[PDB]
């Protein structure tokens, strides 16, 4: 088992973690702020997913300071995790291209 | 050719249930949705529900009491709508329509007339209606035919097997003592009648009867 | 559920006049409105789709316009064969819905 | 034909696939949910595209559990497919830079 | 804060009739509306959640519909045991809120 593949897995596990913790923390942070919509777990989990992937439709988003802070962690964990997979794929292509180079 | 084929009528006793059918033709894509629409006499169009045959999934107008259950037979391209435990409020014309999954009903069936009642089916009596001897005619003559004493209700009247369309109009039926009655009128140039034949065709879907009646001058 | 309001339920015009049918939606629905014609004892027939797109086999007399919440079905130069009921239908959100309809009278 | 280029192609083919299946499945999942807008194929295909690319304007998005699930696959297939192209380009640059290094 | 308007505060119907309760929101709230029944001296009881989802242990007689700003709680074929107060509640935005309620009368 290579580091990049182990890193991919780990990245995926930690991301699913951030998503769950993030969903829980967003609701905890938004309830109390009038006009807030990120206030029930099911949709918060949906919000966290569309945030980690950067799709951000705009149907949901935090309006409080703590919610936004939670949002930042989720964005970063998502961007960074997916970028990690990209780097793992680059390593896999490079390694095989060297082989095919008989190097 | 007719893209959606529906039976003309169905008589149902209160409490009982019926299963309407809608056979389809023409192009059929996996993205097709078959819809059903209810229209009470006088009222407008009411959406009942839909079904996508290629998957069998069905959704219903949750705004109204769920009287229907939609299913489809992929092999014979037929959609079915089961209405159960009906009342007089369920009496109406039920249409099926095809939507290519892009929002609009490109094509509709002729619709099945459903009548909820305890009465019994009764085919109509078709009498001719030719003018009397002392009736003077003009460049035109008016003939007709009386369709009386029938149940459920649609009756489709045509003249000369449908070849005579101009100068025609059939009156709405009137209900009396559990039997409907109406008359249809036809008007052709006075020179062409007796000479050229004039016949009225009466199809009564609920009783699977279709009768003719040539209109000849009175004795 | 989207409500579709068809104003005067009845419209009277003289032969040849241009006539306009109104259809208003309870909320903004883009251009996802369609029009049907239903003659006495006939089944509905698509006339215009997506607010203003022509349908093959429909007299050039017919046209539609609008977007958002206000829609219009127009018949340039009315004639006897146009005597019927006119309905609008929306497909923007789910419960597709129909307007109550407008009867044309000449 | 190198693996990374073959992978790019395959990734592109599978993505076009996910887009189509996704468009079909979203409509199937959203019809039945009042207020839903992802309910006709043409625009669903447009929705799937803007989801796979992460642009997500917000003019359309699923509101049902199954729709969101479909949405997740599309997001992942898009992010991952494009990342795969990026890794293929990195391999191509590295391979040539080694040549230019006369290594 | 979201305002919930429950129209006629009182509704009179004959035994067996179908009855419909109205709930209107000051702004669009999707399907995030819930209905409760409260009999004389009893505590509230959930009947419908998310506008139209059935709750286990509730007579099939009860159903809900709508989305956006207009919601309806329907009872197909009213009966004595249904005599009570009916409330709607929204969970779309924060201050969850209740409607003023509608009393059913037979
Ligand atoms: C605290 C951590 C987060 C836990 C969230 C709760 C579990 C998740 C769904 C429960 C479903 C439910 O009862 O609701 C379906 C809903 C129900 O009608 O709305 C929905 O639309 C929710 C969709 C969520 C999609 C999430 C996709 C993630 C890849
Ligand atoms: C000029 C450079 C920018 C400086 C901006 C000011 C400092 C930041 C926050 C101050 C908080 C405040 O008094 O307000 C909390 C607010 C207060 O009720 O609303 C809020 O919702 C603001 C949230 C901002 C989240 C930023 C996340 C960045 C990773
Ligand atoms: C296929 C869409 C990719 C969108 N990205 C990556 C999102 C990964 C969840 C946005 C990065 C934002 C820092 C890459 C830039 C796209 C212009
Ligand atoms: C990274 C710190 C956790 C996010 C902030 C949580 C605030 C909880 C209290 O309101
Ligand atoms: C990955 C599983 C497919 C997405 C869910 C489809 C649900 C279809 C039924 O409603």
């Amino acid at each position: 088992s290579a580091l990049h593949w182990r890193a991919a897995g780990a990245a995926t596990v930690l991301l699913v973690i951030v998503l769950l913790a993030g969903s829980y923390l967003a609701v905890l942070a938004e309830r109390g702020a009038p006009g807030a919509q990120l206030i029930t777990y099911p949709r918060a989990l949906w919000w966290s997913v569309e945030t980690a992937t950067t799709v951000g439709y705009g149907d949901l988003y935090p309006v409080t300071l703590w919610g936004r802070c939670v949002a930042v962690v989720v964005m970063v964990a998502g961007i960074t995790s997916f970028g990690l997979v990209t780097a793992a794929l680059a390593t896999w292509f490079v390694g095989r291209e060297q082989e095919r180079r008989g190097h | 050719q007719v893209q959606l084929q529906q039976p003309g009528a169905e008589l149902v006793k209160p409490g009982a249930s019926v299963k309407l059918s809608c056979k389809a033709s023409g192009y059929t894509f996996t993205s097709d949705w078959i819809h059903w629409v209810k229209q009470r006499p006088g009222h407008g169009l009411e959406w009942i529900g839909e079904i996508i045959p290629s998957y069998g999934r069905a959704n219903y107008n949750e705004k109204i009491q769920k009287k229907a259950t939609l299913t489809a037979d992929k092999s014979s391209s037929t959609a079915f709508m089961q209405l159960s435990s009906l009342t007089s409020e369920d009496s109406a014309v039920y249409y099926c329509a095809r939507e290519r999954g892009d929002g609009y009903f490109a094509v509709w069936g002729a619709g099945t007339t459903v009548t909820v009642s305890s009465a019994k089916t009764t085919p109509p009596s078709v009498y001719p209606l030719a003018p009397g001897s002392a009736a003077q005619t003009n460049s035109m003559v008016t003939l007709g035919c009386l369709v009386k004493g029938y149940f459920p209700e649609p009756v489709t009247v045509t003249w000369n097997s449908g070849s005579l369309s101009s100068g025609v109009h059939t009156f709405p039926a009137v209900l009396q003592s559990d039997l409907y009655t109406l008359s249809s009128s036809v008007t052709v140039p006075s020179s062409s009648w007796p000479s050229e034949t004039v016949t009225c065709n009466v199809a009564h879907p609920a009783s699977s009867t279709k009768v003719d009646k040539k209109i000849v001058p009175r004795d | 559920d989207i409500l579709l309001t068809q104003s005067p339920a009845i419209l009277s015009v003289s032969p040849g006049e241009r006539v306009s049918f109104s259809c208003r939606a309870s909320q903004s629905i883009g251009t996802d409105i369609h029009w049907y014609q239903q003659r006495t004892n006939g089944s509905p027939r698509l006339l215009i789709k997506y607010a203003s797109e022509s349908i093959s086999g429909i007299p050039s007399r017919f046209s539609g316009s609008g977007s958002g919440t206000d829609f219009t079905l127009s018949i340039n130069s009315v004639e006897s064969e146009d005597i019927a009921n006119y309905y609008c239908q929306q497909s923007n959100r789910w419960p597709f819905t129909f307007g109550s309809g407008t009867k044309l009278e000449i």
